[PDB]
């Protein structure tokens, strides 16, 4: 099994876990948590970055000496992808932009880039590939974001048969847009949301790395309880002690969260989902200058 | 005499070179592998063998106090040539 | 013994485990861990216990001290680590040995270790040593 | 005795021996032994209960008046039943002299604090409690002075590992500094520098 | 052999579990897979169908663990490579298969008889002790 | 014989009383610490942690050891009162960042050679 | 229900094992005559109670003490063990 | 003034050692063996207490040796066996103690080399 990756040590910072992971788009909200979880157990991380190396500095102190290697890349060139995933045995894809750009539209971000990554990883001998798409991703969705997500999911499955598709649902956390977006407005009663904690998503990804039977499975990462939009916003504003993104985001938030009971979730990976009540105060303490919202199940 | 690995890297004078399957090779991408071009074994193998007419010869590496500790080498064996322990220079009696 | 196997379980060498060996005098002595087994190799009794628990026939012992207590139960002598004295039961064994009357064959007693060249390579560790191969080559032909 | 050998002074040796006998005569209840080293250093071994009296004597007697407390420290010798050894170093300015007082204690036996005698002892006593775990009774405030808050164990004991048990780092998931079990990239290489062929026959011990 | 055969500890080492694949070759797997296959095969069979052979470098802990494991499946086919005559007392009497006089007690003997043995290469330290007693105690040797 | 010098308590009753007073102080202080240090835990979690740390040393049957532990606990409580610590020092009691080590034989057999 | 082997642990110098020792020195060979296939291991203890261990099918083991037992007592409990009666 | 309590000493809860490093370690109390390369015997006078060896692995970067256990480099010196045993019991460590080995007295005679009839005659000197 290519001895260099035989696990060693007690699973600490200076141990060896036998994981060589390439985390595409690791400079985002979820990428930092994924890279931190990978590096705290001694795994080697390859970070492909397209931004200024200054913006990636926060990832440096999350690994031991020589365990994090930063590499330049871009989605328009397959050679950079080939040289980035050449030696990795795990490839995690977190590339995704929530808005349009004159260089990268949703089709480029969510379809062509994941397809190229999956094809190059298959050609390079990578054994594990993890791809992340939205939970509500449907080919018939009104929004282009979810249609592209749906098309991308099919492409990865076609190119990488042994890929693992993970479908989180509106991740919330310290740097998430789900809570900060609603706390920065300073309409509902028919739409329900199922937020999921960021650490839970990162641990689910890590366990999917470790789990051997999760080769071709598809997961749906959802929270413990469902919230109507109105009372969830009420709770968000109450935590902050505050009295009560162009066109695609409003449509996307106005859609109701889907239900997929056939798809396995966090419990199948041995993770107990953390309710929003425990971490809402931690997230929203910085928006300042208790009666939790009712749930529907 | 720097060789090249079958993968493509240069082999160090100690013979170290990552094989095809080693993941640690990724540390050299977009960078370089530090290798010393001058090999001590090749440089010392091309030194001429000194011809002295004494049974026992003294070597201090040249320079006196700037060399190695002074040692004495016996040259009775006519099959091979006496080699200094530190410096690696060779000495030989005048056969024939 | 390896290529003829169907499942191979990597064990530990005598320098990689705290293990009990009894010499030819009946004296029991224990080794100490100098290094750890390479790769994914594990201790032999640990492998046996894990296999037993997987199969559902879980063994009572969990740690080394419990295995040595089991050894004491099976045999009292094994726990002592420098005692060599024992009872003399020559009479009973001798009297029991006079029943069967097998005959000797007309073959001379030739030991396997006829010459120094046969002494170097005896077990698996010796056969895997370059030094032993050098010794055998030097003994067979000298320069 | 050529210029490579440290010269020996006999007058100071005689004076220190005489003063040691004098002190041991005055306080026979507490002093257990008196020694004078080959380099003219006088030390007094006393009972633990005599810390307050003896020190006070050495600070107040017209013939001793050891006014200054130069140092106060502890020595750990695990092979002894009384593990810790407390050392007081006193300097007398009037007579231009130095003395040493040695006491023994263990983990659970407390030693009376000498803050009343010497104020300078205060922090020193705390330091001992921080490094060895010796408790000093009737101390104005006894707490850690050198180790981190919440540090578990006393580092200067001989059975405490050199690198400790925990190490600090920064975690971004919890956005704070956290403590983990210690894991070294390179283990501290232990060297067996001690050699056979004893060097000092004058310190040879009986073969019991 | 004791002094210079440690080199073999660095060659031909078994580091990972191995199982036979579809083509019949040995391929690396995890501990869980190999243990599951072995446990399934051990559960399917029972009695004299299971057996074990102990090598020449196995410790007492592994021996007793394997004995317990094969006893939990009602088996007694526990064998070693070297043979010992079981007729009569066999292994029930401990003094029937030991060096009773002991290496230290060799020095007190005055005559010795060696039967079908080459102690120089089978037990070099035993032969060294015999030689020392022969040189100092004027011991008489017959082979 | 085995006569020893006391520290604070002559027998086990006085040591138990001092343990009780220290527990009262910690129980009273937990909510103030939670509010002041702006912890993410609740008062229930802090009180449960205090109870667990007290019950960790429940097998001690020596009055000297008991009242030395009481002295250490009083020192730590005083450290907590005056805000000499920070959030990290308080939160080191919960090991939220350390992976959970397993207990059964099979898991320890799989991870490594650690007994 | 089928006996597989028996073990007799006796202490060489202790007096509590004394009679047990006599047992062997008088009749063990005769016992081995009656059971040419049953393994009766004999081992030495040290400051421990003399004991007899019997192993039945599938790994069941039962132990019985032998302190201060006379030769008749130990041979009697032995015949009880092999005969299967309890 | 004196408690006069009768119980064994135990300072396990005061040393601050982690629980996994108390009930899992196995200390060894022994007189270190003489180094066979030298004839000096000055290193076999005191008793040594040392902990068992644990895992060491190769560092992925630079190839150094890494150890995950703190007590690996620890060694303690004791005057007698009883003191070391008492220390081990007081700290709550399970211990294995080995009796000191001393070379037996040997009778050496110069006269034996030139023996008239015995086999101790030397072939050369
Ligand atoms: N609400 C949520 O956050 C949940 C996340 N989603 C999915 O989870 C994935 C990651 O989420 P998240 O980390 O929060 O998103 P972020 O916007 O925070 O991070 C996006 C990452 O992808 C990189 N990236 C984005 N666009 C490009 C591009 N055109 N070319 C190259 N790199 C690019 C970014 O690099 P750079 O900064 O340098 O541009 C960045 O590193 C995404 O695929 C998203 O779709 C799943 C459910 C919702
Ligand atoms: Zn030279």
């Amino acid at each position: 099994l290519h001895h260099a990756l035989i696990p060693h040590g007690k699973g600490g910072r200076s141990s060896v876990s036998g994981i060589v992971a390439t985390v595409f788009g690791a400079t985002g909200f979820l990428g930092r948590y994924v890279v931190n979880h990978l590096g705290r157990m001694g795994s080697q991380v390859i970070v492909p970055y397209r931004c200024e190396p200054y913006d990636t500095m926060h990832l440096r102190p999350m690994g031991d000496l020589g365990q994090i290697i930063f590499m330049e890349w871009n989605g328009k060139d397959k050679d950079s992808i080939r040289k980035v995933v050449e030696h990795s045995n795990v490839v995690i894809n977190l590339v995704g932009r929530e808005w349009e750009t004159k260089n990268f539209d949703f089709e480029d971000v969510f379809v062509k880039i994941p397809h190229a990554i999956a094809q190059v990883s298959k050609e390079a001998g990578v054994e594990k590939l993890i791809h992340i798409s939205h939970l509500n991703a449907d080919i018939k969705s009104p929004s282009r974001y979810l249609r592209s997500k749906a098309v991308g999911e099919k492409e990865v499955r076609a190119a990488f048969p042994e890929a693992t598709i993970i479908k989180p649902s509106d991740i919330f956390g310290r740097e998430d847009r789900f809570l900060n977006y609603f706390a920065s407005m300073r309409l509902g009663k028919e739409t329900v949301k199922q937020p999921v904690y960021i650490v839970d998503v990162s641990k689910g990804i890590i366990n999917a790395i470790k789990d051997p039977d999760a080769k071709g499975k598809t997961f749906a990462f959802v929270g413990p309880n469902r919230y109507l939009l109105f009372d969830l916003v009420q709770y968000i504003f109450a935590v902050a002690y505050r009295p009560f993104t162009t066109r695609d985001k409003v449509e996307r938030v106005h859609m109701s969260d889907m239900t997929l009971p056939h798809l396995p979730g966090l419990e199948d990976l041995g993770i107990q989902a953390t309710p929003l009540e425990l971490k809402a105060i931690e997230v929203l303490r910085r928006h300042r200058t208790v009666k939790p919202a009712k749930t529907v199940n | 005499g720097v060789r090249t690995s079958p993968t493509g890297e240069k082999v160090t004078h100690t013979g170290q070179a990552y094989d095809d399957g080693d993941y640690r090779r990724v540390r050299f991408s977009d960078r370089q592998k530090e290798v010393n071009e001058n090999f001590a074994i090749d440089l010392i193998a091309e030194q001429p063998v000194s011809e002295v007419g004494s049974r026992v010869i003294s070597c201090d590496g040249g320079g006196g106090a700037l060399g190695h500790p002074r040692v004495y080498i016996n040259l009775d064996k006519e099959t091979k040539t006496g080699t200094c322990g530190y410096c690696g220079l060779q000495f030989r009696q005048p056969h024939h | 013994g390896a290529p003829m196997a169907d499942v191979i379980l990597p064990g530990a060498a005598y320098t990689e485990k705290s293990a009990t060996y009894v010499n030819t005098e009946g004296r029991a002595q224990q080794t100490k861990v100098a290094v750890t087994p390479p790769g994914l190799a594990r201790e032999d009794w640990k492998i046996i216990r894990a296999l037993s628990e997987i199969a559902g026939m879980t063994l009572p012992y969990d740690t080394l001290d419990q295995v040595r207590s089991r050894l004491e139960e099976v045999s009292p002598n094994l726990v002592r680590y420098d005692d060599v004295e024992g009872a003399n039961y020559f009479q009973q064994a001798n009297e029991l040995s006079k029943l069967v009357n097998q005959q000797l064959l007309a073959d001379p007693l030739v030991p396997p270790q006829l010459t120094i060249k046969d002494f170097y390579m005896t077990d698996s560790i010796s056969r895997a040593s370059q030094t032993m191969a050098k010794c055998v080559k030097a003994v067979t032909e000298g320069i | 005795t050529r210029p490579t050998i440290r010269p020996r002074n006999d007058v100071v040796h005689k004076q220190l021996s005489a003063f040691g006998q004098y002190v041991a005569e005055i306080l026979p209840k507490y002093v257990q032994q008196v020694q004078v080293s080959c380099f003219n250093e006088l030390e007094i071994f006393i009972h633990p209960d005599g810390v307050i009296p003896v020190l006070t004597f050495l600070r107040d007697h017209t013939n001793a008046q050891f006014k200054s407390l130069a140092d106060l420290t502890a020595v750990d010798v695990p092979t002894r039943q009384n593990r810790f050894e407390i050392v007081y170093n006193l300097l007398s300015l009037r007579f231009n002299s130095r003395i040493r007082v040695k006491t023994y204690t263990d983990e659970l036996t407390p030693i009376e604090s000498s803050v009343t005698v010497y104020k300078a002892a205060n922090w020193y006593e705390r330091e001992i409690w921080d490094m060895f775990g010796v408790f000093f009774a009737n101390h104005p405030d006894l707490r850690r002075i050198l180790t981190d808050y919440g540090f578990e164990g006393h580092p200067f004991r001989k059975d405490f590992p050199l690198s400790g048990y925990v190490e600090l780092r920064y975690d971004d998931e919890v956005k704070r500094v956290v403590a983990e079990p210690v894991e070294l990239a390179q283990e501290f290489r232990k060297f067996d520098l001690n050699s056979p062929w004893e060097a000092f026959p004058a310190y040879r011990q009986p073969p019991e | 052999k004791t002094r210079f055969a440690y080199d073999g500890l660095k060659r031909q080492r078994l580091t990972q579990p191995m199982i036979r694949n579809e083509k019949g070759l040995l391929t690396y797997t995890t501990w869980e897979d190999a243990l599951s296959r072995v446990a399934g095969m051990l559960q399917s069979f029972q009695g004299n169908d299971v057996a074990a052979i102990a090598g020449g470098l196995v410790d007492a802990e592994a021996l007793v663990a394997l004995k317990d494991l094969l006893n939990r499946v009602d088996s007694d086919s526990l064998c070693t490579e070297e043979v010992f005559p079981t007729a009569g007392a066999g292994t029930d009497l401990r003094s029937n298969y030991l060096l009773n006089t002991t290496i230290a007690g060799v020095e007190e003997a005055d005559v010795i008889l060696l039967v079908g043995t080459n102690p120089r290469f089978e037990a070099p330290l035993f032969n060294a002790r015999i030689r020392k007693s022969w040189l100092h105690n004027d011991l008489k040797v017959a082979l | 014989g085995t006569s020893v010098k006391p520290i604070f308590s002559r027998d086990m009753n006085e040591a138990k009383r001092r343990v009780r007073e220290l527990y009262r102080a910690w129980y009273r202080e937990v909510p103030n610490t939670v509010h002041l240090f702006q912890l993410d835990i609740s008062v229930k979690q802090g009180r449960d942690k205090v109870r667990e740390m007290f019950m960790k040393n429940a097998h001690v049957t020596d009055p000297r050891v008991v009242d030395l532990l009481v002295i250490k606990g009083k020192m730590e409580l005083e450290e907590t009162i005056n805000v000499w610590k920070q959030r990290t020092h308080i939160m080191r009691f919960f090991h939220e960042t350390e992976a959970p080590r397993p207990t059964d034989f099979l898991s320890k057999f799989y991870v490594g050679h650690d007994p | 229900l089928g006996l597989r082997e028996i073990r007799i642990h006796l202490c060489q110098r202790s007096p509590g094992s004394q009679g047990v020792r006599d047992f062997i020195e008088k009749r063990y060979v005769e016992l081995k005559k009656a059971n040419p296939d049953l393994p009766i291991l004999i081992r030495e203890c040290s400051d421990v109670q003399p004991k007899l261990w019997a192993r039945y099918a599938f790994g069941q083991e039962k132990n019985v003490s032998l302190n201060n037992f006379s030769a008749d007592q130990v041979t009697r409990t032995l015949e009880n063990v092999l005969s299967g009666k309890a | 003034q004196l408690i006069a309590v009768d119980e064994k000493l135990d300072i396990t809860t005061l040393t601050g050692v982690p629980e996994e490093h108390i009930k899992t370690r196995k200390v060894r109390i022994f007189v270190p063996a003489r180094n066979n390369m030298q004839s000096g015997v000055n290193n076999t006078k005191k008793w040594k207490m040392e902990f068992d060896t644990r895992e060491r692995w190769e560092n992925p970067l630079m190839g150094w040796s890494s150890t995950a256990d703190p007590l690996s480099n620890l060694v303690l010196t004791f005057s007698t066996k009883e003191d070391a045993v008492a220390f081990a019991e007081k700290n709550g460590w399970s211990f294995d103690v080995e009796e000191r080995k001393v070379p037996k007295p040997k009778s050496k005679s110069y006269g034996a080399n030139f023996s008239w009839n015995k086999r101790t005659r030397v072939s050369t000197k």
